[PDB]
């Protein structure tokens, strides 16, 4: 319990001077015990799905559960998490003269959530009825809205 | 901010108002209908209560001395006269047991000498049992302390 | 009459007692603002300063922050109640004080104000009454589980049934106002997105931007906006964003206005959307028996809709599972513990029911008077188990 | 036997039963001492 | 700023799946508000020790840092042990030389919030109005004449 | 302890699955000591008899 | 960087669940090392460069 402390109170102070693509990745100090103990397997056997859509689902319902309860170590998911994901075409690029920094500013512009304030603020003016809080930009959801990224 | 063409300065007062406010104007207190702030201390999980609330007068004390004209402290909900009570509601009932069990021996047994053996022996019980609590762990607590009576 | 005097009389925890000290708290409806709480704060503090001056020395009101969570909505004002020496009746105790300010605030208002004990205790342990809570394991989204819960708490008022109560803890659902800014739109005129998304949110929602220092003492800088231009939904074009190619832009021109349905509270119990139904059991059922019958309610529900009791309550109480264990292992060992000193199959037996004389008596005292078999009760049970093997061991040490 | 066997808490309800014997039983303990060691004493010194 | 579904997912959703691997646990609570305010509740079993379960808590939340918005990061992110109610809730008034609810609420949280807290382990303290901050009020109509922005 | 509360979640997600998917038990360390009981009891109970 | 190796851009949601998205290519155009060719970075005077 202490010994877990002291080595990931020693990390952040070394955190500053790393890449910041590790920095937003995933750092964790965990105990550990080499060698696994339950490994329940998950099938399809009717309504038939990948050996993907299935590992979605793991790490979508019962992954986030099982390491949470009863103290568990590290839990090793076997196969991936969902997650949006892009396929640049080098030829279609050139044709209209793009690169994957152009790509990337249009995910980090219109796939974002902003923090706009509210109607009758904080400190409003005195006889003020109605309060709501305004909503602006939404993160976007399913394949098909990705595509219309401009 | 800027420097219009024919040489005029655009300050930062020119193009809003400047006044030392508040960073959050959310909530405002009222004493009695007078304006007023606070600090409402809440417990750390397993702190010792009474003897945090203690020192919580330990460094307001010194605070008192330097403080501008008119600000003086208030005291709303409070917890600590409340085990105060319970101490002089509990420690005066066991003087009214000894005092009534003093005539219940007299009646039966006229001899003063008689009345005074039991009149010593639970007060040297009494005592004793502050000590087991005390090697042990526990505290004087409004159930230990009903446990004395009981 | 041992037994009879028992399963009737009821289960309780703790006596909530008069602790020199009481609350209670506001809720006004959807969308209000600090100016309509705060005329509902002064009504309640003319209760308790004019109506109740020989009972109460002073308030501490609040203007936007209730024990549920926040907002402009909240409040809660903190009594401070005058000793115990200048309050002798019943009258002036907090059961009847908040008996009266309770009727008040529902006769000549139009909001949600009430007023609770101090229970001491936690907020857990009320006694005839559960925290449950409604989950959604599936795929679904918000607008999907507001009519779950409202088809949950519909079920439990139209067919009981030694009745119950049933509310929400605070999902009421307010409007929100949503701007669509199109993208396209904005940088045909030459703006960034980058620069409208900080001119909105800097402008209405406030800005962290630097530390100064005052007076010796390292503070904040906020940055926001004059009250009058950020109140209305037709302010919103009052804010000319700067383009590349030196000319002002309204927002009016690439923002789009309208309003929506949200809600102003998203709970989540372990990694997934949820929302907790704040119920109590019957008068007349107790705890076990409102539970299980709030169980086959959340199974009729419909798909990707499971349950989890959250979250004091419990795990095993005291009146219930536990006492029975408790007093069951006293039995044995008591009557092991009379046989190392008197060696019989009969002695153990003599003193094995003194145990209904003295009970007989202790449960006539509480059921004729309005006590309950709480904690203080069902301890006096066992020293009157160590007083009537006390008495009756004298008739046996001695007889023998 | 009857006191501290209901002492076996479960809960929250953690120090409630529990305090309620162990506090007392040392007073049973403390007082069968003052029972066995003391009582003797003061009644065969001074006593008629 | 943010309104109630961009803390939601921004904020909320990043740490709990990032609130694993930890000793002892029975359940986890959330809250999320339409006025951009977060609050987590990681229950423990009985009296499981506040002093280290409070860090491993905290030693978890340290790795889901780096994917939050920037204007979370530089506001008060803090992991406190808790009791759900106030004990001691010292109001502050003026009599003689009277000033408002706002230079009243400066001189609490400038002199005796950070002294309180500190002593005899407090939980958390709440101030009942706000610090003074250097406070700006950008005329949006005055922005205009002199072609500006926030 | 761990393996026992392992099934604890488990269960409770089991019955809000889609269409086909099932859970299966390969590696298992729990089986193990469930024989280390009933073949070391069983040796208690064939040393009171002998 | 990008291309091959792939980049950690932004977080999205998809059905309640908060994920992650990720951009990198097609995999028949990083296969070999003849294909190092195939992409082409911009420059300031507005034409590409292999
Ligand atoms: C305090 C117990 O508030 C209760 C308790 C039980 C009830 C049983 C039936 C009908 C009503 C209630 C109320 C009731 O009318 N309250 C209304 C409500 O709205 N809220 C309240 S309580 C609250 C603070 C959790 C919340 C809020 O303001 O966010
Ligand atoms: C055999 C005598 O066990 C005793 C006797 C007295 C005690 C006085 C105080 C506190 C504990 C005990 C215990 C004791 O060890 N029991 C427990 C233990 O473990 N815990 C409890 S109480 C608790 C909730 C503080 C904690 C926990 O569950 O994490």
């Amino acid at each position: 319990d202490i010994a877990q402390v002291q080595v990931q109170a020693k990390l952040q102070l070394a955190m500053p001077l790393l890449p910041q693509e590790v920095q937003q990745q995933g750092v964790s100090v965990e105990k550990s015990s080499s060698s696994f103990l339950m490994v329940v397997g998950v099938i399809n056997t009717d309504g038939t799905m990948t050996q993907e859509d299935i590992s979605d689902y793991v790490a979508a319902n019962m992954k986030d559960a099982i390491s949470r309860t009863s103290g568990v170590g590290d839990v090793q998911l076997f196969g991936s998490q969902y997650a949006m994901r892009i396929w640049m075409n080098p030829n279609e690029l050139n044709k209209f003269q793009l690169t994957p920094v152009d790509v990337i500013t249009a995910i980090k512009a219109q796939n974002a959530q902003v923090a706009a304030g509210q109607l009758g603020g904080t400190p409003p003016v005195k006889g003020q009825q109605l309060n709501a809080s305004i909503i602006a930009q939404t993160r976007l959801t399913s394949t098909e809205e990705f595509g219309k990224i401009l | 901010l800027k420097v219009n063409q024919d040489g005029s300065r655009v300050l930062l007062r020119d193009v809003a108002k400047i006044e030392l406010g508040g960073e959050n104007y959310d909530i405002i207190a009222e004493f009695n209908g007078q304006p007023a702030s606070g600090l409402g201390i809440k417990l750390a999980t397993g702190a010792n209560a009474l003897d945090t609330a203690a020192a919580i007068r330990a460094e307001l004390a010194k605070m008192e001395p330097f403080f501008p004209s008119g600000l003086k402290i208030v005291y709303p909900y409070d917890t600590t006269p409340f085990v105060k009570i319970s101490i002089h509601e509990v420690v005066k009932t066991l003087v009214e047991a000894i005092i009534l069990v003093f005539l219940v021996m007299y009646l039966f047994l006229q001899n003063f000498r008689a009345t005074l053996i039991p009149t010593i022996a639970v007060p040297v019980v009494l005592l004793g049992t502050f000590a087991v609590l005390a090697a042990f762990g526990f505290s004087i607590n409004t159930l230990t302390m009903f446990g004395m009576v009981l | 009459g041992m037994a009879y005097l028992f399963v009737r009389l009821p289960s309780s925890f703790l006596p909530d007692e008069d602790q020199g000290v009481f609350m209670t708290m506001v809720q006004l409806p959807a969308g209000a603002t600090q100016e309509r709480t705060q005329k509902v704060l002064n009504e309640v503090t003319h209760y308790y300063l004019t109506k109740e001056k020989n009972n109460v020395e002073s308030v501490f009101a609040v203007n936007g922050f209730g024990f549920a969570g926040r907002g402009q909505n909240t409040g809660i004002a903190f009594v401070s109640l005058k000793d115990w020496a200048d309050r002798p009746g019943e009258e002036n105790k907090v059961e009847a004080i908040t008996m009266r300010a309770t009727r008040a605030f529902s006769q000549i208002k139009d909001a949600m104000v009430f007023a609770f004990n101090l229970p001491a205790i936690v907020e857990l342990g009320t006694a005839t009454g559960f925290d449950f809570e409604l989950i959604d394991q599936a795929g679904l989204g918000h607008e999907k589980l507001t009519q779950a819960r409202n088809q949950l708490l519909a079920e439990a008022a139209k067919h009981p049934d030694m009745l119950t109560s049933v509310r929400p803890n605070g999902l009421e659902d307010t409007p929100q106002f949503k701007i669509d800014i199109d993208q396209e739109k904005a940088q045909a005129l030459g703006v960034s997105i980058n620069d409208i998304n900080t001119t909105l949110g800097a402008a209405w929602g406030g800005s962290y931007v630097n530390d100064f220092i005052d007076r010796g003492r390292v503070k904040k800088v906020y940055v926001m906006s004059e009250a009058k231009y950020r109140m209305l939904p037709d302010d919103i074009g009052d804010w000319y964003v700067r383009a590349a190619d030196g000319q002002m832009v309204p927002f009016s021109a690439f923002s789009s206005s309208r309003w929506e349905y949200g809600s102003p509270r998203l709970e989540r119990y372990n990694g997934l959307p949820s929302m907790e139904i704040l119920g109590q059991a019957a008068p007349g059922k107790s705890t076990g028996e409102a539970m299980e019958l709030m169980e086959q309610l959340a199974s009729k529900l419909p798909t990707g809709v499971g349950y989890d009791w959250t979250g004091m309550s419990y795990q095993e109480r005291l009146s219930g599972n536990q006492a029975p264990s408790l007093y069951a292992i006293s039995l044995i060992v008591v009557f092991l513990c009379l046989a190392a000193l008197y060696e019989s199959w009969s002695i153990p037996f003599s003193v094995m029911l003194v145990v209904p004389l003295g009970v007989i008596g202790a449960l006539l005292a509480a059921t004729f008077r309005g006590l309950t078999n709480d904690v203080y009760f069902q301890v006096g049970l066992l020293t009157t188990i160590g007083l009537s093997a006390k008495n009756a061991i004298l008739i046996v040490e001695f007889a023998k | 036997a009857v006191f501290v066997p209901m002492a076996f808490f479960g809960g929250s309800t953690g120090a409630i039963y529990r305090q309620f014997s162990i506090t007392i039983v040392s007073a049973m303990a403390l007082s069968v001492l003052v029972a066995l060691i003391l009582t003797p004493a003061l009644c065969a010194t001074m006593l008629k | 700023g943010a309104d109630a579904k961009t803390v939601q997912d921004t904020v909320t959703q990043v740490i709990e799946q990032n609130m694993n691997g930890i000793d002892n646990l029975m359940y986890m609570s959330s809250n999320s508000d339409s006025t951009g305010t977060v609050q987590i509740t990681l229950t423990f079993e009985s009296g499981t020790d506040a002093d280290i379960a409070q860090v491993q808590v905290q030693a978890k939340l340290q790795l889901a840092m780096p994917l939050l918005p920037q204007e979370v990061q530089q506001q008060g992110v803090s992991v406190e042990k808790s009791s759900s109610s106030f004990l001691m809730v010292v109001g502050v008034i003026n009599t003689d030389g009277t000033m408002t609810q706002e230079d009243i609420s400066d001189y609490v949280a400038a002199n005796m919030k950070d002294a309180i807290s500190r002593t005899s382990g407090v939980g958390d303290v709440q101030l009942f109005g706000s610090q003074y901050a250097m406070r700006i009020w950008m005329n949006p109509n005055e922005l205009n004449k002199f072609q500006l922005t926030p």
